[PDB]
């Protein structure tokens, strides 16, 4: 089972703070420690601090400034970091991680992304992309979702709930008039569609959102 | 604060060959390093701790080597699933540091692009807006160009492309290019097209839809 | 048999949390070496044996008082267990 | 245990002398490290206890002279400290 | 003797950017660096003790980073009053040395 | 409390000597080094030496060459440098600072200004500058005073006793003829003066002169 669970998203209005939450599971030990690591997109790995739970010490990075404080709460197991008085250079990615106290990250957490921005939650609206009339069918069969007009990232896209993973694209968001804007493909053999159900889920949890979609062909 | 190397940034390889990610730390720091895997949308995952120990469920084509300041993380017969950011970690002396991560990139056979063209959708076009997508799926090199073309003259105005990074399962490439538009402006003309030009053909890949 | 049986129990309950508490301590001290838990019990042995070799060592005055519990508390522990395995030893000289 | 106290006293005296006549010793002497009075402590606890880790250490003669006198005094007083801890210990192995 | 290198001379600088000031030792010092401040006809005024640690009265703007030979003095925001030389200095090994200074200009 | 005193200025002649004195207050420990460091018109900071006053050790820099000798008196907490025959390299700012024995300069004196010349002492003559009578007003008035030709350096200029800071510029010294000049400046808003007083305050330690001279308009 996944033994640290993040929230998938964060938005919050420059200026403003936000409290970021790691459950963890699986065995735990006096010795763990729980670290915070944030990672920019297109950027690299940098760690932000770490704190024991057993005792409740934390650490911060020197290097940085310090936005961030972490607690933990050893009844819920729930490590937290509060950033404080946020600007658009912490919008990123930050990750948990648990450490042994031997030095090396075993286990981490997904991710949550945090986007510090004034624009509002939208939910995505989600349209199939079903061949052409006139298109000719090859030994295999190309289909899609549109999935369009969403905010703050990130949408998660799966094909059948997850049974289809092999001849899956999904093409990273394009920021638009504050709203973003992404496609996935999904490549099935001709032969099975559409007598075998396709269906893309996409789910955005910085709007609690979760829709599916069939794709049929055009009547 | 230890600061830790890796150089080359980018790391280009052909199939099944062997590849050597280095690492280098400001001071010497004994054995105290561990390798990390990142693919695209992905977590961090474990791959060696301790400089050459190996982990429970990394295939053992993976290892590493190295003491002192000098690191290697080390792949034999690389395949398209090792396509990822790799990141050494040091954990000596206090704070833990990262290295800033190198690239690893495979050089495969040329692949000509798979394009496919979709109309907007029945229920887009019930609200107002009218978007055309077109993929271009599992070509190699990554180079290509993408052309609309609107009742055969060529179409530059609204539209947005996406490039995948390199595939972790055929080592190719892929890009989207969605044409959007008013419904009205999409049903005042016919014939909808978008050309893929890439060095695999000298003719474009041409895929077309008539609305009407 | 009893007495020493009890010393070497304080010994190990002193090396483990002069162990844990070192890292405790030592962990926010940029350049500190004392900060993962197998290498400090390690420390925690050599200081308590009084060999202190020295490739380990606290540098933050936390760090440095749990250093002097180790020491002292640590010291006394092992001097008490080597001193009964000297006079068990002495024991089988008489017996020959 | 009233000699123990008085044997405590002596130590932190010596400890604290220590210190103080080292730094004053070693400032001046290109390259000295034990030239402030908090390491210059924890280096004569090093010292006084025997376990010698060498982070920091002497490097004049005066300064090395201090630390016989750290080692002579401090290691026999550091010794009655311990050996009253290893008695009082023994007791309540006889009380149980 | 530990030599102190602060380089570049001078660091200029748009109000209320985030600035660093860098200072390296000719051997490895441990956490044994502090920072001056020095304004124009004034005295040195102590900033960072121990590479890192904050001085009572100290704006909370100032902050300090590294350990072994790679110091860095940081200034979040600046305004005019940051204006000045800059100084480091080891207290490592004897004697205490002093960087050469580095100049904030706005 | 200012927590160590020094003189502001001493004009010796070349090859002869000197006597700098620190006097310090506030907390003395018995763990207290007093220091010295040397600073030359446009350069960095020089460490000279140190002394111990509880025991009256003193070292001294081993790079330049042995110019000074420090002592210390506990009865008046007075700390001393000798700096015996001085030449034009000698010229400086010369500090005293305390140290508690934990490596870090916590609290520096004003520093004495030593000047090493065959030239004499000479107060300045202070000049009121005060607008032309076909100057026009503004919302804000700029007034000033001339410092002109004293010698040593340096002179310590305030306005209305130190209650006017903002608004004032003085600029460094020029050198003539074996004599300095300089000039202070001082803007207040246009409707204060003359109603509310303004006076500048030109302190001159080397020959131990004090002057005031309030700036009025012109009859
Ligand atoms: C609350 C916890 C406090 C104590 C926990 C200690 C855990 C010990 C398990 C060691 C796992 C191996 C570490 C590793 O891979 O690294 C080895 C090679 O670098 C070095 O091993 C070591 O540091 C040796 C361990 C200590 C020496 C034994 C002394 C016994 C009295
Ligand atoms: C006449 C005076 C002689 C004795 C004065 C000693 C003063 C002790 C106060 C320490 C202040 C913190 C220093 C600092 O910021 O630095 C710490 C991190 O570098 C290291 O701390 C240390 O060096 C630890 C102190 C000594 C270990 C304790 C041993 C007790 C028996
Ligand atoms: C810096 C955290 C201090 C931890 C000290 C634990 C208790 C030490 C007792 O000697
Ligand atoms: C170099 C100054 C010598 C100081 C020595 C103090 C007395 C030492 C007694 O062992």
């Amino acid at each position: 089972q996944v033994q640290l669970q993040q929230p998938g998203a964060e938005l919050v209005k420059p200026g403003a703070s936000v409290k970021l939450s790691c459950k963890a599971s699986g065995y735990t030990f006096t010795s763990d420690w729980i670290h915070w690591v944030k990672q920019r997109p297109g950027h690299g790995l940098e760690w932000i601090g770490e704190i024991i739970p057993s005792y409740g010490r934390a650490n911060y990075n020197e290097k940085i400034q310090k936005k961030a404080t972490l607690t933990a709460d050893k009844s819920s197991s729930t490590a937290f970091m509060q950033l404080s008085s946020l600007t658009s250079e912490d919008s990123a990615v930050y990750y948990c991680a648990r450490e042994r106290g031997d030095g090396y990250f075993a286990v981490w957490g997904a991710g949550t992304t945090v986007t510090v921005s004034s624009a509002k939650t939208t939910p995505p609206s989600v349209y199939p992309l079903a061949p052409g009339s006139a298109a000719q069918t090859n030994s295999m069969v190309t289909l899609g979702c549109l999935v369009k007009g969403y905010f703050p990232e990130p949408v998660t896209v799966t094909w059948n709930s997850g049974s289809l993973s092999s001849g899956v694209h999904t093409f990273p968001a394009v920021l638009q008039s504050d709203l973003y804007t992404l496609s996935s493909s999904v490549t099935v053999p001709s032969s099975s569609w559409p007598s075998e159900t396709v269906t893309c889920n996409v789910a955005h949890p910085a709007s609690s959102t979760k829709v599916d979609k069939k794709i049929v062909p055009r009547d | 604060d230890i600061l830790l190397t890796q150089s080359p940034a980018i790391l280009s390889v052909s199939p099944g060959e062997r590849v050597s990610f280095s690492c280098r730390a400001s001071q010497s720091i004994g054995t105290d390093i561990h390798w990390y895997q990142q693919r695209t949308n992905g977590s961090p995952r474990l791959l060696i701790k301790y400089a050459s120990e190996s982990i429970s469920g990394i295939p053992s084509r993976f290892s590493g080597s190295g003491s002192g300041t000098d690191f290697t993380l080390s792949i034999n017969s690389v395949e398209s699933e090792d396509i990822a950011n790799y990141y050494c970690q040091q954990s000596n002396r206090w704070p833990f540091t990262f290295g800033s991560g190198t690239k690893l990139e495979i050089k495969r056979a040329d692949a000509a692009p798979t394009v496919s063209i979709f109309p907007p959708s029945s229920e887009q076009l019930t609200s107002g807006g009218a978007s055309v997508v077109c993929f271009l799926n599992n070509f190699y090199p990554k180079d290509i160009n993408v052309k609309w073309k609107i009742d055969g003259s060529e179409r530059q105005n609204g539209v947005l492309n996406s490039w995948t990074d390199q595939d972790s399962k055929d080592s190719t490439y892929s890009m989207s290019s969605t044409l959007t538009l008013t419904k009205d402006e999409y049903e005042r003309h016919n014939s909808y097209t978008c050309e893929a030009t890439h060095k695999t053909s000298t003719s474009p890949i041409v895929k077309s839809f008539n609305r009407n | 048999w009893r007495c020493a049986g009890a010393a070497t129990v304080l010994l190990v309950i002193v090396l483990l949390a002069g162990s844990y508490l070192a890292v405790l301590a030592e962990r926010g001290a940029p350049g500190a070496q004392l900060i993962t838990y197998p290498r400090a019990l390690w420390w925690s042995v050599a200081t308590a044996t009084t060999v202190g070799y020295g490739d380990l060592y606290p540098v933050t005055l936390w760090g440095r008082c749990v250093a002097v519990v180790v020491m002292v508390a640590g010291i006394t522990s092992f001097g008490l267990v080597t001193a009964a395995l000297a006079t068990w030893f002495v024991g089988q000289c008489q017996q020959q």
